[PDB]
């Protein structure tokens, strides 16, 4: 088993015969960002995504399965959003009419 | 066939076409500023709790999943509105540009011409490529053909 | 006959606006994709912890965590880590009743 | 009622037929006329609106016009499927409400004599157990739509328990009917027969207990 | 758009009835809807109408004071309530949508049609009786002793609809009418396809499924 | 008294009134599209954690309540803005329609009339119901009364 | 808090609580959709009765 001792505090163990007494203990600090994934890691990626694995931010947003992720990632959106890149409609006028 | 914003010319030379570079460009720049802005939104990502262990803390992990699910939805709606607002601003800038193109087709080619109210005009003189190119270049003078 | 107007692709593309609803425009830029699944990877710009001690060959993370002989050695620091075993196993040493 | 149309009009296949609608200043006079087509037992459809406008689903053989406080529907190149009831309609500014004509029935002449198909079912076992017996005679695909049915009880005809429907026209413009014989299980003789006479000729079927 | 009127109704003289319309596949709230009835063998007759976004309700003079028409904009539903019922009110009710916000335009869409029968007696669900049957064969469901009209026939949970000929009903001297159906299908379709005859009856809330063997 | 958008007529016949069906309808449709859109917003609901038990996991349940409370507030604000934006679009469409009605009262009844700048005009000719009805129907011709 | 309820309107005011099904959405204030034209307490472009 293990027990966590935080902020310099003493723990205690009570025992009888057959005891496996602690010797080397773990010393840990800081925080790592964790997600679920599988080994082996192959090459590199901008983003690690729990459902998609490694992915590269090709566009600013993505549709699909939202999941935990870390890095430089596209942002999940509900619908395929579209930016205007043009002028209005006007199925077209006969201000000349020829060919 | 370049241009996006520009001019036409009917008449006896058939039809002819020329593009307003600055009006085309400013429409463009408006779209590119929006694209850049939407491409640079900063949103924090979501990871696992470091302290919560599987099997031991299943109840907390269910709540964690719940916080993530609601957050994704909120951010999606927030991003969607940003795009809708961008599209609003881009489409509105169109009308500003068009109206400004009419006031330019009214500053040039003088009172000798008459406005159809169509963005189009009826001129006394002939036009064709060269004369239309000067309208596009903003160097067209009515007085070429002795006109007001 | 000189007209000002705006030339178009003369094709409709619906976009949405905040106050005017749907509008037909001459072009659009999709802002989203639907990603596809692939393997996990190293996160670019980081050192990514997979195994606790990748230089400890033929050892599992639990082996290393318990200090199994031949499964000792430095554990690289990592701001980012991948959880690849929901139920970490041993692969040697004295038999444990894990569960 | 308010707008008035002829109760009946007729024509032969391919002919042009017209149906009129007379109103007053308070309706047709100052408002637009609409026309509807209705087949039996189904709801009405719009045939014409704003005096002279057809829906996209309506054939161009249909046209309308309006003059004075009167209106008219014309049907060019009559087809057999145009046989139906027709109603005109308009808003009335005095009644402050919508009004309709009494309807006009259009009949398409030209249909082929057809002898009746007959089917005769005997009482089911289930029904006998419930101490009833019904003989079911189903008559179909005849024209003209006038049939008379006789029930032969062995060889004498039965004076009671005969109930027969009116003739309804089919989808194929021929007619159908049905007649029911109700008997006590004890009465259910060695032979019962449904006799359908149609334009002199008699079709027969028979069932035995 | 498709607009579904409510079920068939059986009412005691003097009570009232309510008839609701529902449009499916889009709202009709930006249009006027009218109510139109048709007595047996008689013509169309306007009752009144409603235009729920406009905020208008209008009534035919001949029905003023006795009919109430309403709508629920949030459920895209319209309603008609008629009070002080009389045998004279026995007929088919029709709802329809107009081309615009007002009652002038020609109503282009309509309901399947509500039929309400007035009288002073309890009703009755009919038994289902079935008939048994080359080229083609014939087979029938025999729907006996019900009151009142109407009934619907369904064959094979409405998947079958080819050669289905639901005959008119004959009003017995007893008060209850009989109804039957004839459906034709090929002869060899005998020992591979089972036919199922369902005959709804809303006034008594009847709903029996009958199968019938050659 | 129907109509929402329409016309008037003064003169010697007293006052008279008639409605523009298309302008009325398009104003309507704008409101109904907004109502439908607001009626079809999809928002996920909130339930209990399945794993967290009362008495055992009170600390988690307090946090669960907290996540719900903050979520309700956020969604309320998000929905409120949607309504405010809808009202913005509806009110703005009014001005587009009115301006379009003036340009229609300027296309009809010709230069013989003079514009008050009020949405109202002073005509040479008499009007009344029938003449006003044709203005409403868009079939009014000035040349009826021999006018430009 | 309310028990069984039917979605009569798209939104509701009152006590927010956990809920399941096809439900109205909780809102802080009684929101209102425009259904009309502007104001104009009314002009005398005729002035009579
Ligand atoms: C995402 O992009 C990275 C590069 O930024 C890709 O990494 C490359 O992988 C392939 C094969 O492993 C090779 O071109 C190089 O080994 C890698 N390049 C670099 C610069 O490291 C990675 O494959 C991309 N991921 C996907 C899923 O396409
Ligand atoms: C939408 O607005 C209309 C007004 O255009 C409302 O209808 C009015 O209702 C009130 C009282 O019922 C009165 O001012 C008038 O009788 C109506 N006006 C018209 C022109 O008929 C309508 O009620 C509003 N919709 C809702 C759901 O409140
Ligand atoms: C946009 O284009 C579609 C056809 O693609 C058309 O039906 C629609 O009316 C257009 N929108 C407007 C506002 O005209």
């Amino acid at each position: 088993d293990y027990m966590v001792q935080k902020s310099g505090k003493t723990g205690t163990i009570t025992y009888q015969r057959g005891i496996l007494l602690p010797q080397k203990v773990w010393c840990a600090s800081g925080r790592s960002k964790v997600i679920k994934g599988s080994l082996p890691l192959i090459g590199e990626a901008d983003c690690l995504h729990e459902k998609y694995g490694g992915l590269n931010k090709s566009k600013p947003y993505y549709t699909g399965e939202h999941a935990k992720a870390i890095g430089n990632c596209p942002i999940w959106v509900k619908t395929p959003l579209k930016l205007a890149n043009g002028t209005k409609y006007r199925p077209p006028a006969k201000l000349l009419k020829e060919r | 066939i370049a241009g996006w914003h520009g001019y036409t010319s009917h008449g006896a030379h058939g039809v002819a076409v020329a593009a307003d570079l600055k009006s085309t460009q400013e429409a463009i720049n408006k779209i590119t500023k929006n694209l850049n802005s939407l491409s640079e939104l900063e949103v924090k990502n979501l990871q696992r709790l470091s302290g919560a262990m599987d099997e031991l803390h299943n109840e907390i992990l269910e709540l964690d999943e719940k916080v993530d699910d609601l957050r994704a939805d909120t951010i999606s709606s927030q991003i969607e509105l940003a795009v809708l607002l961008s599209n609003e601003g881009i489409i509105n800038s169109e009308d500003e540009h068009l109206l400004a193109l009419e006031r330019k087709l009214k500053k040039m080619l003088g009172p000798s011409a008459v406005e159809i109210g169509n963005g189009c005009f009826e001129t006394k003189h002939k036009c064709n490529q060269t004369c239309l190119d000067r309208i596009a270049a903003g160097t067209f003078d009515a007085g070429e053909f002795s006109l007001p | 006959r000189i007209c000002t107007g705006i030339t178009s692709s003369n094709s409709p593309h619906v976009v949405k606006t905040a106050t005017q609803g749907e509008v037909n425009v001459t072009g659009v830029i999709p802002l989203t994709t639907t990603p596809t699944k692939s393997h996990f990877a190293n996160l670019k710009g980081t050192e990514t912890r997979g195994k606790l001690c990748p230089k400890c060959l033929n050892c599992t993370d639990l082996d290393v965590a318990l200090g199994r002989p031949k499964c000792t050695g430095k554990i690289p620091s990592a701001r980012v880590s991948i959880l690849h075993e929901v139920r970490p196993v041993t692969s040697g040493c004295f038999p444990i009743m894990h569960d | 009622s308010a707008l008035t149309q002829p109760p009946a009009v007729s024509g032969t296949p391919g002919q042009r037929v017209t149906i009129s609608c007379s109103g007053s200043d308070s309706n047709i006079g100052r408002r637009s006329v609409n026309w509807y087509q209705q087949f039996p037992g189904t709801a009405p459809k719009l045939l014409i609106y704003s005096n002279d406008q057809r829906p996209s689903v309506v054939p161009d053989r249909f046209s309308g016009s309006k003059s004075g406080t009167s209106a008219s529907l014309a049907i060019s190149g009559l087809q057999s499927e145009d046989e139906a009831e027709y109603y005109c309609a308009a808003w009335d500014d005095s009644l402050k409400g919508a009004v309709f004509g009494g309807g006009t029935q259009l009949t398409v002449l030209g249909q082929p004599k057809a002898a009746p198909s007959v089917t005769l079912f005997p009482p089911s076992s289930e029904e006998l157990q419930a101490n009833k017996a019904t003989l079911v005679c189903l008559i179909s695909d005849f024209y003209p739509g006038a049939v008379t049915v006789a029930w032969k009880a062995d060889s004498s005809p039965v004076k009671a328990g005969v109930e027969t429907t009116t003739p309804s026209k089919q989808s194929n413009n021929k007619y159908a009917a049905s007649s029911y014989l109700s008997l006590t299980p004890e009465q259910w003789h060695r032979s019962y027969s449904c006799q359908v006479t149609h334009e002199g000729s008699t079709v027969e079927k028979t069932v035995a207990p | 758009v498709q607009l579904v009127q409510s079920g068939a109704e059986v009412k005691k003289p003097g009570s009232s009835v309510k008839v609701s319309c529902k449009s499916s596949g889009g709202t009709s709230n930006n249009y006027a809807i009218s109510w139109v009835r048709q007595a047996p063998g008689q013509g169309l007759d306007w009752m009144g109408g409603i235009s729920p976004i406009f905020g208008s309700t209008a009534y035919a003079q001949k029905f003023q004071g006795r009919v109430t028409i309403s709508a629920d904009i949030f459920s895209n539903t319209a309603y008609m309530e008629l009070n002080s019922l009389t045998s004279e009110d026995t007929a088919v009710y029709f709802c329809a949508r107009h081309g615009n916000y007002y009652y002038y335009s020609g109503m282009d869409v309509w309901g399947q049609g509500t039929t309400v029968t007035v009288s002073s007696a309890s009703t009755k669900g009919p038994s289902v009786f079935p008939l048994a049957p080359g080229g083609t064969a014939a087979l029938g469901c025999l729907v006996k002793d019900y009151f009142p009209e109407p009934v619907t026939v369904s064959w094979n949970s409405g998947a079958l609809t080819s050669g289905v000929h639901t005959f008119p009903a004959v009003l017995q001297s007893s008060g209850l009418y009989s109804l039957s159906s004839v459906v034709t299908v090929p002869s060899s379709s005998l020992g591979t396809q089972t036919y199922i005859c369902n005959v709804n009856h809303k006034p008594s809330n009847t709903k029996v499924d009958k199968r019938v063997e050659p």
